[PDB]
């Protein structure tokens, strides 16, 4: 014999307080105790599990299966109550390879190593939670009792000690052979290199010979699986991806069901073709979650989904990442709070697309949902290739300035430059910061009653211009804005307003140019119009004139 | 070299805190710092029995070259039980504010020296990120005391207290204070006296290690030069009504924090409905209004305390042109120090930098002066915030913060 190295076993306890399974055994038919006598004969013979005593008091109940359409019964544990009472893991599948930050291989050759799993040993101290019992014949004798030595099938933790298990048994190889990759995926070795042919098929042998230094045994007929590859929803080829097909259903009617279906399906396809778009269809989700109810489909979400079997009407690769090479990012508006970019290397040859969409909130503006598009993608960028790329953006340069440099808040984005593709981002108004001279000024108010909704709005001006409005089904809130819409309705292309409001300064200063609010929309309007705008504030009910007379003509 | 036992606090796990993205020179960094700790003992591989895991970065202290391994310990921190053996990290030295020079030394490297508790190990664990997850994370959890960890300075005091002995009989004048890695050293010497005498302090840790590879450093500070931000009101001699507006309002606020001011007298200046631009006199009983209210703001706000069991809370304003206010408060109103920054260093076009160097400076003041670090409100959006500020840290703390999504009014009475 050969020696062979152990694989080292992973300690393993049940979470703090719990016990191990005592689940009764269901009752089994006669012809599938014989059948699961047999397996476990046989597994047994393998080391796989071995019978023990009736000191034990654990037990897990176990199951026959009929292999559908075959005569060939399968053993099933159900651990469903072990896992429950077991500890957590390290999980390493987390994060999985984007195609994306792949690099073009030359050849990527398939191992097999299923065998190599159960040579993977259970912590000793474990394995007597793993029991379970195949009941006798008529129940006239004890049923056999057996527990697992390996790591068993549908437990908890074999995925990760598996997956750590042989990432021990590779790293050594994988370090003193840097021009090669592996990935483990299933019970399947992916190997990957540019080397020619021969050396490559040559580091296949080594790899086999090293991975015998623990007994672990490979298939000689090599495998059948050969690019391309399907995997995780891809398709990964030597020297291109994409998604698996994206096929939209036609359908006269659809269901809260069917849209959920059909944004996932585009969801998926916005990571390589590019603008794919989602928003008036998922519109049609909002709140309801009845799987069955039916919805109109409006004419802006047809409209939609039209465009995007446009988009999906013939294949669309994307490329691999070449280190050598910087990496951009361009990033176009598309409306109603979508956004939709392309990285690539090389001109026309995107490495992936994807798509951004407006955050929920009362008020926006383009530039900050650009910033925040911005920010999205360096973040996805920095995952996948470490790096952030260089930006591209439909923002000239001098109105990027001047609302960075005016901007209450913080604000950054990384190196870019500007692409001249319409529609630009552009400032759609800014306030003056000081008085305008020779503007009339306006000093606007307005007061609701809680309990009527009735309430006034209006304004007083310093060339004896004034205005007050009865209003119905109103708020305090909504008065005070309602004010100072009028007195841009009503001012020259230059104006000076007083507002004691801090709900509406609160608003004006955060500098949106699309709201919920259709009165907060108007004000936008109205401000775009113009071409000087003074915003000043000043403390309610403190005998600041102009303030105090347009206060005493609203609250009455 | 014998551990001394360490828990949780009370029903209370272990983090298991999500690796944020790391850049390929940070990976690339942090693979060549752990392979070195790892032969040097104080770290080891784990496997996936341990499931914590708390994030980690790099980066690069002011002044240098290499890049320090830079654990988030945040949230094992907070899990960690509190420290009150016997002695209870020190109460506060209120000398070390008043001394002309405090330099900041790195000596983490000392922590090393001191085996951790074998059954806390494990919540040390961290993982160095591949790029695109195309390998397993590097996985390792400590063996020794952990840079950035608040257990570190409490077990490790012990033997600080015996290595800096014969230093501070022989310099008893001297202020010497520990917060987590840094070492602060207070003196009222000249500066090239002071440095000397730093150097004759590193020269106590160098031969008691017998190599640090940053306790070279020397981040130098000036607290009784630090500056504060009283509330000061315009002197004109021509008022417009939107300057008295802009004085009624800022009285206003001021009125919050001081009692007796007025503004009655001002008010009435503006009565009618006057053009913003037009010039307003002041009247005798307005300007003797003002200057009353002049004498009330040179007087300190009443009823202000340091608790030290509550949390110490600062606010940031941009002010704009590199400017930045700040106040740091336990209660609304009761500032306990406000101040503004303007030297913000190479960041004249980038907001985010510049906010992240102020929050450092200010967190060192927090430390200098309460021994602890305050709680940020940042005004700055989230996703902004946390793409960009791992890119500009120098310190090897890291305080808490919350973000501001409203724009104060009061920024215009900092101004
Ligand atoms: C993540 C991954 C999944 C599979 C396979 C998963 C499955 N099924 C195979 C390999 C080798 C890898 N690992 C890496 C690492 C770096 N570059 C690449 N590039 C690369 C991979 C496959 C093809 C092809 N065809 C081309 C290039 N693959
Ligand atoms: N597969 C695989 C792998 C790898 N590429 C590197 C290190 C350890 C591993 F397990
Ligand atoms: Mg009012």
């Amino acid at each position: 014999m050969v020696p062979i190295s152990p694989i080292e076993t992973v300690p393993v306890k049940l979470k703090p307080g719990m016990d191990g399974p005592k689940v009764k055994q269901w009752p089994l038919t006669e012809e599938k105790i014989k059948a699961l006598v047999e397996i476990c004969t046989e597994m047994e013979k393998e080391g796989k599990i071995s019978k023990i005593g009736p000191e034990n008091p654990y037990n897990t109940p176990v199951f026959a299966i009929k292999k559908k359409d075959s005569t060939k019964w399968r053993k099933l544990v159900d651990f469903r109550e072990l896992n429950k009472r077991t500890q957590d893991f390290w999980e390493v599948q987390l994060g999985i390879p984007h195609p994306a930050g792949l690099k073009k291989k030359k050849s990527v050759t398939v191992l097999d190593v299923g065998d190599a799993y159960f040579s993977v040993p259970l912590d000793e101290d474990f394995r007597k939670y793993t029991a379970f019992t195949i009941p006798s014949i008529n129940n006239e004798t004890p049923g056999i009792r057996y527990q697992y030595n390996v790591l068993p099938q549908g437990w908890k933790g074999s995925p990760a000690i598996f997956q750590s298990s042989m990432t021990k048994i590779l790293e050594p190889f994988a370090a003193q052979n840097p021009d090669i990759v592996i990935y483990q995926y299933m019970d399947d070795l992916y190997v990957g290199s540019d080397l020619e042919i021969g050396q490559h098929r040559t580091k296949i042998e080594e790899l086999r010979q090293h991975l015998l230094r623990w007994g672990l045994t490979t298939p000689d007929k090599k495998h059948q699986k050969e690019p391309p590859f399907l995997w995780m929803g891809y398709e990964l080829h030597p020297d291109k991806w994409t998604v698996q097909p994206i096929v939209l259903p036609e359908k006269d009617s659809w269901t809260v069901n069917d849209i959920q279906k059909l944004v996932g399906k585009l969801n998926w396809a916005s990571q390589i073709y590019p603008g794919i778009k989602v928003r008036q269809l998922s519109k049609l989700l909002r709140g309801t979650k009845a799987l069955t109810e039916v919805i109109p489909l409006t004419e802006e979400a047809e409209l939609e989904l039209a465009e995007n079997r446009e988009i999906l009407k013939e294949p669309v690769h994307g490329v691999y990442y070449d280190p050598s090479k910087d990496l951009i990012a361009e990033i176009q508006k598309q409306g109603q709070g979508q956004w939709t970019y392309q990285i690539y290397q090389e001109p026309f040859k995107n490495l992936k697309t994807g798509k951004y969409a407006r955050m929920r909130g009362a008020h926006t503006n383009d530039v900050k949902q650009l910033t925040e598009a911005v920010q999205k993608i360096t973040t996805e960028s920095i995952v996948i290739w470490g790096k952030t790329p260089k930006f591209k953006l439909p923002i000239q340069k001098e109105t990027w300035e001047t609302w960075w440099t005016e901007y209450w808040q913080a604000t950054w984005i990384p190196e870019w430059e500007f692409v001249n593709t319409p529609p630009l981002v552009k400032l759609w108004y800014q306030l003056e910061k000081e008085p305008i001279v020779g503007a009339e000024t306006f000093y606007v108010d307005g007061a609701a009653n809680r309990e009527t909704k009735l309430g006034k709005a209006g304004y007083v001006t310093n060339k004896g211009r004034q205005k007050v409005v009865p209003l119905t089904n109103t708020t305090n809130q909504k008065t005070e804005l309602q004010a100072i819409y009028l007195a841009l309705q009503d001012s020259g292309l230059e104006v000076n307003i007083v507002t004691d409001s801090q709900y509406a300064l609160g608003i004006i200063q955060a500098q949106p140019d699309k709201s919920e609010s259709e009165l907060v929309n108007q004000i936008i309007e109205q401000l775009i119009k113009k071409e000087k705008v003074y915003l000043a504030w000043v403390p309610a009910h403190k005998g600041i004139g102009g303030n105090e007379q347009v206060d005493k003509l609203v609250s009455a | 070299i014998e551990t001394v036992p360490v828990k949780l606090k009370p029903g209370m796990d272990g983090p298991k805190v999500k690796q944020w993205p790391l850049t390929e020179e940070k990976i690339k960094a942090l693979v060549e710092i752990c392979t070195e700790m790892e032969k040097e003992g104080k770290i080891s591989k784990i496997g996936p029995e341990n499931p914590y895991n708390t994030p980690v970065f790099a980066i690069k202290k002011k002044d240098s070259t290499k890049w320090r391994k830079l654990v988030d310990f945040r949230e094992l921190n907070k899990r960690t039980q509190d420290f009150w053996e016997v002695q209870l990290g020190i109460p506060h030295p209120a000398g070390l504010k008043k001394k002309k020079s405090v330099t900041v030394l790195d000596v983490g490297d000392a922590y090393f020296s001191v085996p951790l508790d074998e059954d806390f190990r494990k919540y040390t664990a961290f993982t160095i990120p591949s790029i695109n997850n195309e390998t397993p994370g590097i996985r390792y959890q400590y063996n020794v005391l952990p840079q950035g960890w608040k257990g570190s300075p409490a077990i490790f005091q012990s033997s600080m207290t015996k290595i800096l002995e014969p230093f501070k009989k022989q310099n008893p004048d001297i202020v010497i204070y520990q917060y987590m890695d840094d070492l602060y050293v207070g003196s009222d010497l000249e500066i090239g006296q002071h440095r000397t005498k730093i150097e004759e302090l590193r020269q106590h840790l160098l031969r008691w290690g017998l190599e640090p590879p940053f306790l070279w450093m020397g981040y130098e500070l000036h607290p009784d030069k630090w500056t504060v931000q009283p509330i000061v009101l315009p002197e004109k001699d021509s008022w417009t009504v939107n300057d008295i507006q802009k004085l009624v309002g800022k009285l206003n606020w001021a009125s919050q924090i001081y009692p007796g001011i007025k503004v009655r007298q001002l008010s009435k200046l503006l009565r009618g409905t006057k053009a913003l631009t037009e010039v307003i006199p002041l009247t005798e009983e307005a300007e003797l209004e003002l200057a009353e209210n002049r004498e009330i703001l040179k007087e300190p706000v009443h009823g202000v305390y340091y608790d030290p069991s509550k949390d110490l809370i600062a606010e940031i304003q941009k002010q704009g042109q590199g400017q930045w206010t700040y106040q740091i408060y336990q209660e609304p109103f009761k500032n306990l120090k406000t101040g503004k920054y303007a030297r913000m260093r190479g960041a004249h076009t980038n907001d985010v930098k510049q906010l992240t160097e102020a929050v450092q400076k200010i967190t060192t003041e927090s430390i200098v002066i309460w021994g602890k670090t305050p709680k940020f409100k940042l005004p700055i959006q989230k996703e902004t915030w946390e793409t960009w500020w791992t890119e500009y840290w120098q310190a090897t703390w890291i305080p808490e913060w919350e973000f501001v999504n409203t724009p104060p009014l009061v920024k215009l009475w900092y101004q």
